[PDB]
């Protein structure tokens, strides 16, 4: 059974008399021996003596001597021990008092541990522990926190938050050791501003940097959506000064803001903003909001309005590139996208897409542009049970205004123009069929389907060498992207097309009509070469026409716990497999999984599609060949091991490795983690740089409902985080 | 050799008239699902309708995640993998509620020298992932009808 | 001594278009640790 219900069965669940007394008043019992009842003016008093057992639905009190008042509901148990009923918590005090309509449980020289009976892992002895049920807090005076029989620290006023209600105060600290910062210590303070907002201040002390970094978080919840701000500030850095002695100030900082929400169902607001002081911020400091694997920082704002058949958006897109080999970066400031849809215009469907963007560069020598795009579309869909054919026509009309071209036009043979018009139509036909057959030799009730697809695309040729390329990048051709009508993203390069795509998919369904297997193959056949007028890709072959692109996909759901995925791309102009990937996983539940995966990218693919210095730089030129393993398994129902190992078969060196162990008892939890990762490149010795990190977390349990085993936090904490592929 | 054209429809005959219900009715997944059902000749009704005998399709939580899938020899990102997960339920008027799901995987290479261009490529990829997830949910409708007959 | 927890308004979901880049899966629940 799970930990939450394993820690539950441990806890309890719901006029002298001179004899064995069992007096009950609705819910409260009293199994005392001698009870002395008085009604002096009435002021009704109960004086219990001998093995007093004040059983209840909330507490179990045991004591040699007792006392109670039936008017003000004031009790007194001498030299006793209590125990919560229906919840976790127990202790022992020299005097237990219930006051204020059974609100305060006051203990004199008492203790409190939320550990199960017979276990004494930790305790907190005070002298005036008070449990307040309106505030859900346990105030302790002259507190001494004890582990086993040995105290570890003393401090007055050591409140313990009981329950799940939020409170403002110090959180339990955590520590690390990394090779970049040495020993590190975080001491968080949580501020509970309001139900829909809160803040957290964390002094993060790094031994090697010789100063404290201040981390400030602010979360909010509004009508316009939910957000999060982060502002870290390190006033001075000792390591950074040595590497950069010329800089007058060595401050390091990070600003982060993320917003997302929809208001009144028609207004969509988004923010994704990151700014850092220097390129090497994430190679030194570990954040949840950035990774050492980043290449730049994204700074985007967006405001949109969407209805059933229309939407408009205004946005800005800016980027902060880290590498010193890149100094020019374009931005959209601003961009406007408008879509309008109208169906059932006869048998046709119509659509319009317009845009207006302004491009600015960080450099002051680069071209600057304004572009307006219009794109009306009309299609005629036809369908029946076993097939569908969709014929489409489109017009692509663009206008440019390019300024600041003096510096570019001087050092390039072909010149950019100041005013460009580009009008080109596009015609496409897309077909589909489905076949079926009863596949009974596999298992009774199964079926198999065969779904061949074809498409024809034609776009004429326009010479676009007088337009600078601001926002067009080459798109991948996987099986899904074989039937795409574009070769580039954006609108600066629109290649010609005279081609036919053919593909086929097969699926296997079982008797419950649930899909088990699917496999896909396809190709693109070119009747003429695709040219934008500015063609400088580095192909290994001088092939222009014919069957040049191939792709495939697979997915087999072997069981409810097994899964297999695959995908391969082949390009004849590379004379090699462009990219490939594979993955197999067994996953019983969240705490039991094994996964193997492989990723490939050829050296020729890196040369063709990525910058020109990638094909000559040692850390880029070989492509990708990576084997990974991820595992997670519990031992003895309390321990939980998580591991990951990624290996580069080209260099015969690892990329990443991780190992985490957590022990989660019924009254505490301890986690220790380790990770070694690639963290830069040494340009003098031409070898990679690694970073090691060990983290230690501790936690108290039994006071709130939290009983997590920490598996998902550990599985997602490395540079190549775990993705569920089942 | 045993093959024949698909004689039965894609969407079950029971779900020829449906109610499309969503907490973000003007969002990208609702537009993708509504267009996909319109291709299959399904008549969609408003949530606040007088009909009390039509199945209701409810669109739930949608998650999109972009993670590092592979790295170069300096630790920098080489490939990003995007995963889209969609949850939904189909309520038959009188029977139980049948949940369905979708999951779409895509990947692409990163280029810090053309970061604006790679931003537009990612926006294009997400639109396609919304079309695929809308198809996967509709291919699960015959599985719900089969479970209905069993119960 | 403080407890950190989920936010709520003082007394299905939206289909986004921006993915969560490298989410660290730090769960949002009542805890005395930072997460
Ligand atoms: C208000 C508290 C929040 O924490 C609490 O709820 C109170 C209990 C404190 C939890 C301690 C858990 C860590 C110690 C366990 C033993 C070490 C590990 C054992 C082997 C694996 O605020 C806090 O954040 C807690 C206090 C901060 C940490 C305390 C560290 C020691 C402090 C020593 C200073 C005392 C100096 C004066 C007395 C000598």
């Amino acid at each position: 059974a799970d930990l939450a219900s394993q820690c539950m069965l441990g806890v309890p669940s719901y006029a002298v008399f001179t004899g064995s007394v069992d007096i009950m008043q609705g819910n409260s019992r009293l199994q005392a021996d001698e009870v002395q009842l008085h009604q002096k003016e009435p002021v009704r008093t109960v004086d219990a003596l001998g093995n007093v057992h004040y059983d209840d639905n909330q507490v179990i009190l045991k004591g040699p001597k007792g006392w109670a008042n039936l008017n003000t509901k004031d009790t007194n148990v001498w030299e006793g021990d209590y125990q919560m009923v229906g919840r976790q918590g127990r202790g022992k005090a020299d005097l237990m008092k219930q006051r204020g309509e059974n609100r305060y449980t006051i203990l004199d020289n008492g203790s409190f541990t939320s550990c199960l009976p017979g276990s004494d892992t930790w305790s907190v002895v005070g002298s005036e522990i008070i449990h307040d049920r309106e505030e859900q807090v346990a105030e302790i005076w002259n507190a001494r926190f004890k582990v086993g029989p040995v105290p570890i620290f003393y401090s007055p006023y050591l409140q313990l938050p009981v329950g799940d209600k939020r409170r403002s105060g110090f959180l339990i600290p955590n520590a690390k050791y990394t090779t970049t910062n040495y020993f590190e210590f975080y001491l968080p303070y949580y501020w509970n501003i309001a139900p829909n907002m809160d803040a957290t201040i964390t002094p993060h002390y790094m031994h090697r940097r010789g100063n404290i970094m201040w981390e400030n978080e602010f979360r909010y919840l509004s009508q316009a959506g939910a957000g999060l701000m982060e502002l870290d500030y390190l006033p001075s850095d000792k390591v950074y000064e040595d590497e950069h002695p010329n800089d007058d100030s060595s401050r390091r900082w990070l600003f982060y803001w993320n917003h997302s929400g929809v208001m009144d169902q028609v207004w969509r607001f988004n923010v994704d903003y990151t700014k850092v002081s220097d390129p090497s911020y994430f190679n030194d400091f570990d954040n949840k909001y950035g990774s050492s694997t980043d290449g730049y920082a994204t700074q985007k704002f967006s405001v949109g309005y969407a209805v059933q058949n229309f939407n408009a958006t205004v946005s800005t897109k800016q980027f902060q590139v880290f590498s010193e080999q890149n100094t020019s970066s374009y931005s959209a400031e601003p961009q406007l996208d408008v879509n309008y849809y109208q169906n059932d215009v006869g048998p046709f469907d119509t659509r319009i897409y317009g845009q207006a963007v302004h491009f600015v560069n960080t450099r002051d020598d680069m071209p600057e542009a304004t572009r307006v795009h219009l794109e009306p579309t009309i299609n005629l869909p036809l369908s029946n049970n076993w097939g569908s054919i969709n014929t489409e026509a489109k017009l692509l009309a663009t206008h440019y205004q390019q300024t600041n071209l003096d510096w570019y036009n001087s050092r390039n043979t072909t010149k950019l123009d100041e005013s460009v018009n580009r009008v080109m139509p596009q015609f496409k036909v897309d077909g589909k069929m489905v076949f079926e057959r009863d596949m009974e030799m596999l298992a009774p009730g199964y079926t198999q389907t065969l779904e061949p697809r074809a498409q024809y695309l034609y776009v004429p040729y326009r010479d676009q060498s007088d337009i600078y390329n601001y926002d067009s990048s080459l798109l991948q051709s996987d099986y899904s992207g074989l039937f795409r009508d574009r070769t580039y993203g954006g609108l600066d390069r629109i290649a010609s097309a005279n081609q036919v795509t053919t593909g086929v998919t097969s699926r296997i369904y079982d008797d419950a009509a649930v899909e088990r297997f699917n496999i896909s193959v396809g190709q693109i056949y070119y009747f003429t070469e695709s040219r934008t007028g500015d063609d400088n890709i580095t192909w290994e072959n001088d092939d222009k026409t014919g069957s040049l692109v191939w792709a495939g996909d697979t997915y087999w759901r072997i069981s409810e716990r097994w899964g297999l995925r695959g995908g391969i791309q082949y390009d004849t102009r590379l004379d090699n497999v462009a990219t490939s990937n594979s993955s197999i996983e067994y996953r019983r539940d969240e705490d039991r999984l094994v996964q193997l995966n492989y990723r490939y990218a050829s050296p020729e693919y890196i040369q063709a599609t990525l910058p020109k210095y990638y094909s000559t730089a040692e850390q880029y030129k070989n492509g990708i060949s990576q084997v990974g393993a991820v595992a997670s398994w519990p031992i003895a129902d309390r321990w939980s091991i998580v591991g990951a190992y990624y290996y580069d078969t080209n260099a015969n060196k690892q990329a990443d490795s991780m190992l985490g162990v957590q022990y989660s008892s019924c009254c505490y939890a301890i986690r220790v983690g380790y990770e070694r990762k690639l963290n830069g490149w040494d340009n003098d010795k031409q070898h990679a740089v690694y970073d090691n990190a060990i983290g230690f977390n501790i936690e108290l349990r039994g006071l709130s409902s939290n009983y997590g085993l920490g598996t998902q936090e550990m599985l997602r904490s490395n540079i190549l985080p775990y993705q569920n592929t089942l | 050799c045993g093959w024949h054209l698909r004689d039965t429809t894609q969407v079950p005959s029971t779900m020829k008239v449906m109610i499309l219900d969503s907490g973000d009715p003007n969002g990208p997944l609702s537009r993708a699902v509504r267009n996909q059902l319109r291709l299959n000749g399904v008549e969609l009704l408003d949530k606040e309708t007088t009909r009390k005998d039509v199945p209701s399709l409810r669109l739930g939580k949608v998650s999109i995640a972009k993670d590092t899938a592979s790295v170069f020899r300096n630790g920098q990102t080489a490939e990003y993998q995007m995963i889209m997960t969609v949850n939904a339920t189909v309520l038959i008027p009188g029977r139980d509620i049948y949940p369905i799901s979708a999951k779409v995987f895509r990947s692409f290479f990163d280029n810090p020298q053309m970061a604006l261009a790679k931003d537009n490529e990612q926006d294009m990829i997400v639109k396609e992932m919304y079309d695929r997830a809308a198809e996967q949910l509709i291919r699960k409708l015959p599985s719900i009808r089969a479970a209905d007959i069993r119960s | 001594c403080g407890l950190k927890g989920p936010l709520y308004f003082p007394p299905t979901q939206t289909q986004s278009t921006v993915p969560d880049k490298n989410d660290r899966a730090t769960g949002d629940g009542p805890s005395q640790v930072n997460y």
